[PDB]
């Protein structure tokens, strides 16, 4: 990247991109005991969107950075989260 | 004759035309355009093109779409010169004046310099946002002369690489790189401050 | 409470009480440099209310008590991110 | 003559008449309604409603409101005995009911023995859900008979008491009261299978 604003963009948002996947993965695997609502994923990646999206107001390439980098760690917590519902209801249920 | 912001510009715009369009990754990559790559999924690009001579060129189009992107293209080929003069200075308005107008009222004056200081104006004002503290900060309590365009330059560059973590705490992976940059940036900011006279 | 299981929910949910409270106060805050939207606590609280709630389809009041306690974990977390980019904000504008 | 799940009375009735109504504290705190509090805000009340004598009492009305609360208190007063009973018969349907079933389907039949064991049935699968697997994991590689009902409470009430910290890892503030309900209930329920007879 040698600090080329965008390159690192790119680079987080790539990352970005695998964990929303993974979490829309989780999500689909169909057993309705889990049952996830429909919109469930857009909704939650959409609530995590307007919260990442503050960080701009701190201004210049840094916000997004900050941004960008926020996306990715809600994104994160979302999927170990998600994981470990779908592990608890496995082994809770028969 | 000295282009402003040129110290900075293979971090901002890295030789890109005008008619670079790139399409993000993730359900909210959206598109970046131009030379600085104005990001539809951040307002950008909207904003500039509701000021941009060419507005109505886009009429009923929206961003990351195949067709505003032929229109995009079109017009970068057909005024390179004007799309990428007229893209410099939407940066312009929307981060260097405005970093030169909050460090008037807040009694700091550049009018003006060496293009040297100015590049530092926009490079950091890009960086760090048009309303940043962060020059502010780094001249704290100091003399407005006795400051020379030398001083200055150290200063701020100095205040921004010790400050890298502090600033950049989600991403510590980026840190060496943009310790780099600051680094970069000093050196080759001297160097035209010394070009300059 | 005396495992009371109803005694452990107003005991929790107590706490959440004072989660959301706290958080609605930080964002009514007054400076429009922070730029929270209108209905940014109400669509946040929303969004991690139906996280947490697929934590009864783990079973019976076990489930309640995870859901509640997740609800609380979420808010304790949209609290001190809040908090956290306050902070920034403050001390990068001028 | 026993009634079934009085054994765990403490923990989910609490000495409650069908009309006590606690108001929920937080955004989602809603209402909770009857001797096992329904709650409002888990739709347990609604689905109750639903399926009520009582059902046209309550038409257009919603709960966590003034009105709907007027509606539940007379009928506690004026039904007490029908009120509460009918209100018991809803836990029964939608825990212990499904838990026998689902037992039943994984080899495991109780038709019938000791209050004791059903009031372990019960308390287990208010406590852990009507598809809980506690039980038949507490149970798991067991020849069902060399098995008492002395044996089977042990098991599961064993079961339970390990099981603490793995089934409440996310709330380990609530572990001391958690293990001293499953102890306490061990201890009800051997009292009470003796008895039995």
């Amino acid at each position: 990247t040698s600090g080329v604003h965008q390159k690192i963009l790119v680079c987080i948002q790539n990352e970005i991109a695998k964990s929303e996947t993974q979490i829309r993965n989780n999500i689909s695997s169909k057993s309705i005991d889990y049952g996830f609502p429909d919109d469930f994923y857009s909704k939650q990646r959409l609530a995590i969107h307007e919260k990442c999206m503050l960080y701009i107001n701190v201004g210049g390439q840094r916000g997004e950075l900050l941004m960008n980098q926020c996306e990715l760690s809600m994104l994160q917590g979302l999927d170990i989260y998600i994981q470990q519902y779908i592990e608890d209801v496995d082994n809770s249920l028969l | 004759i000295w282009p402003l912001g040129k110290t900075s510009e293979k971090y901002e715009s890295a030789g890109r035309g005008p008619g670079v369009i790139s399409t993000g990754n993730g359900d909210y990559g959206g598109a970046s355009y131009g030379c600085y790559q104005m990001s539809s999924n951040l307002g950008v690009v909207q904003k500039y093109i509701q000021s941009s001579k060419f507005k109505e060129f886009f009429s009923g189009l929206n961003p990351a779409t195949k067709e505003f992107n032929v229109v995009w293209q079109d017009i970068a080929s057909r005024y390179p010169q004007e799309f990428r003069e007229e893209q410099h200075q939407f940066i312009k308005r929307t981060h260097y004046d405005i970093q030169i107008g909050h460090l008037r009222g807040k009694g700091l004056l550049f009018e003006h310099n060496r293009a040297a200081v100015h590049d530092l104006i926009w490079s950091t004002s890009v960086q760090f946002g048009g309303r940043t503290n962060l020059i502010f900060n780094a001249l704290n309590g100091q003399n407005m002369e006795s400051m020379t365009d030398k001083d200055i330059i150290i200063l701020v560059q100095d205040y921004k690489l010790v400050n890298t973590e502090r600033l950049f705490k989600s991403s510590p992976s980026w840190w060496s790189d943009l310790k780099k940059r600051a680094v970069s940036e000093k050196k080759a900011l001297l160097e035209l401050e010394i070009l300059e006279h």
